[PDB]
Parts: structure tokens; C-alpha cells; sequence
């Protein structure tokens, strides 16, 4: 999951 | 945005674009969406030192008559957000000043829906965000549909939690929300439903958006007392  | 095309300028006139100044770095960037003259929603992970908010921009490296700079006094992220699993994405920024109402700059209404977004809706989102993995932010306003996936389309997501977010992003094609697009709205039957939080490194959609209509209550009350 990476932060947009 | 991956995917999508260059939207006409100013036809999203409460789309912001954010710098974010952070301590031990250089700056970074992000959307968000004026609702209120004095008062922009975004995503909590976009907080930092001090932000600038520069509305009526279209290809942002380019400063014309549109554009009003402004300066955030104070960043209202969400009591309840969490680093690790991203829960209550969502930020609200007061500006220094009112913005000016012009055919650039203006509010987009925190809405009233009688009935929730069935999946199999389609939506759009825009943002300056890069354009591919290895790709860099994008100079002008990119704009792409998405379709509403069910909530078990995002299961992967292990913090995924489908009634504080939305499932966003047909694994079958490559358009996607990415990487500076985040606190951008997503918006469906022309009204926000979501806001632009996170997805994979790699860009396979879907995406996650922290679902508005959730935090409703919260985002009143702070308006109330500011
Ligand atoms: C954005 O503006 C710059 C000038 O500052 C120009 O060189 C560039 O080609 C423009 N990009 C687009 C996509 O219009
Ligand atoms: C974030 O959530 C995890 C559980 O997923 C919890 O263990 C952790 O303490 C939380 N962090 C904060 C700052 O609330
Ligand atoms: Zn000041």
C-alpha cells in the first residue's frame, strides 16, 4: 500500500 | 493519473494543487478541492510544515491570470488517522484568505446524496500526479474515468475497510489514480464521493478513496468552529  | 487525458483548462475550477514543505526534504505535492472559499479538503498523509494552495491552475508550471496562491493557516487532519493502515485519510486546510469566485476558482458543494454510489458507476478524477510508475508529475490537469469496484476487488488491501472506503479502478485496464493525485475527489453523478488515498507502488488498479460521506459529521464540525 503506498500513499498517493 | 495513468491513463488519462489532459482535461480542458479550467473546466475543474475547485481542483488545488499543493506544495507541501516538509522538514528534512525537498517539497511535495498533492490535490484537493475547494469547498468553502476559505477551506480545502485533502488527504491526512499530504500534511507537512506548511502548505500553499495555488487555485485556477491549469499547467502549473506556467503562472497566468487565473491562478491565486494561498497560504494555509491551519491543517485539520482527522484525529483518528493511522500511518499503517491509512484509516480517515482526510484533512481539511484553512486559508489564510477567501478566494476569489471566478470562471477558474470555485467551491464544489460537500453535496447531498440521497442514496450511496452502486458499484458498476462510473467516475472520474483528475490530478497532476505522474503519469506512470517511473513517470513525473504531470505539468497540466490529467482527468480519467474509473469505475466503482466492489469492496472484494480491493480485499488485497489488508487494511482495506469498505465503510470508510471505496474500491476504485478496473483490475482489466491500466487507468488509475497515482502518486501526487491524492486528496483529489472522485466524482460521480457529478458529486464527490471520495478523495484520492493510496494504491499499489506498482499502479495496478484499483485504488483505495476514503469514502466522504463517512466523515460528514466530522468535517462539519470543524467548519462550524472555523
Ligand atoms: C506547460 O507549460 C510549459 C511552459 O512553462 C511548456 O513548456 C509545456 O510544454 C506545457 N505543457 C503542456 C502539457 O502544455
Ligand atoms: C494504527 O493502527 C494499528 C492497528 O492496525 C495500531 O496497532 C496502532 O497503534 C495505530 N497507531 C496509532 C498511532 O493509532
Ligand atoms: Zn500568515
Amino acid at each position: 500500500a503506498a500513499p498517493f | 493519473i495513468i491513463g488519462g487525458t489532459e482535461c480542458k483548462p479550467h473546466s475543474r475550477p475547485y481542483m488545488a494543487y499543493l506544495e507541501i514543505v516538509t522538514s528534512n526534504g525537498p517539497s511535495k505535492f498533492c490535490g484537493g478541492f475547494l469547498i468553502r472559499r476559505n477551506f480545502v479538503l485533502t488527504a491526512a498523509h499530504c500534511a507537512g510544515r506548511s502548505i500553499t494552495v495555488t487555485l485556477g491552475a491549469h499547467n502549473i508550471t506556467e503562472e497566468e491570470d487565473t491562478w491565486q496562491k494561498l497560504e494555509v493557516i491551519k491543517q485539520f487532519r482527522h484525529p483518528k488517522y493511522n500511518t499503517s493502515t491509512l484509516h480517515h485519510d482526510i484533512m481539511l486546510l484553512k486559508l489564510k484568505e477567501k478566494a476569489s469566485l471566478t470562471l477558474a476558482v470555485g467551491t464544489l458543494p460537500f453535496p447531498s446524496q440521497k442514496n450511496f454510489v452502486p458499484p458498476g458507476r462510473m467516475c472520474r478524477v483528475a490530478g497532476w500526479g505522474r503519469t506512470g510508475v517511473l513517470k513525473p508529475g504531470s505539468d497540466t490537469l490529467q482527468e480519467v474515468k474509473l469505475r466503482l469496484m466492489d469492496p472484494q476487488a480491493c480485499s488485497h488491501f489488508r487494511d482495506f475497510d469498505h465503510n470508510l472506503q471505496l474500491c476504485v479502478g478496473n483490475p482489466r485496464k491500466t487507468k488509475s489514480a497515482f502518486k501526487g493525485d491524492s486528496g483529489g475527489p472522485l466524482l460521480c453523478a457529478g458529486a464527490a464521493q471520495g478523495i484520492v488515498s493510496y494504491g499499489r507502488s506498482d499502479a495496478k488498479p484499483p485504488a483505495v478513496f476514503t469514502r466522504i460521506s463517512h466523515y460528514q459529521p466530522w468535517i462539519n464540525q470543524i467548519l462550524q468552529a472555523n
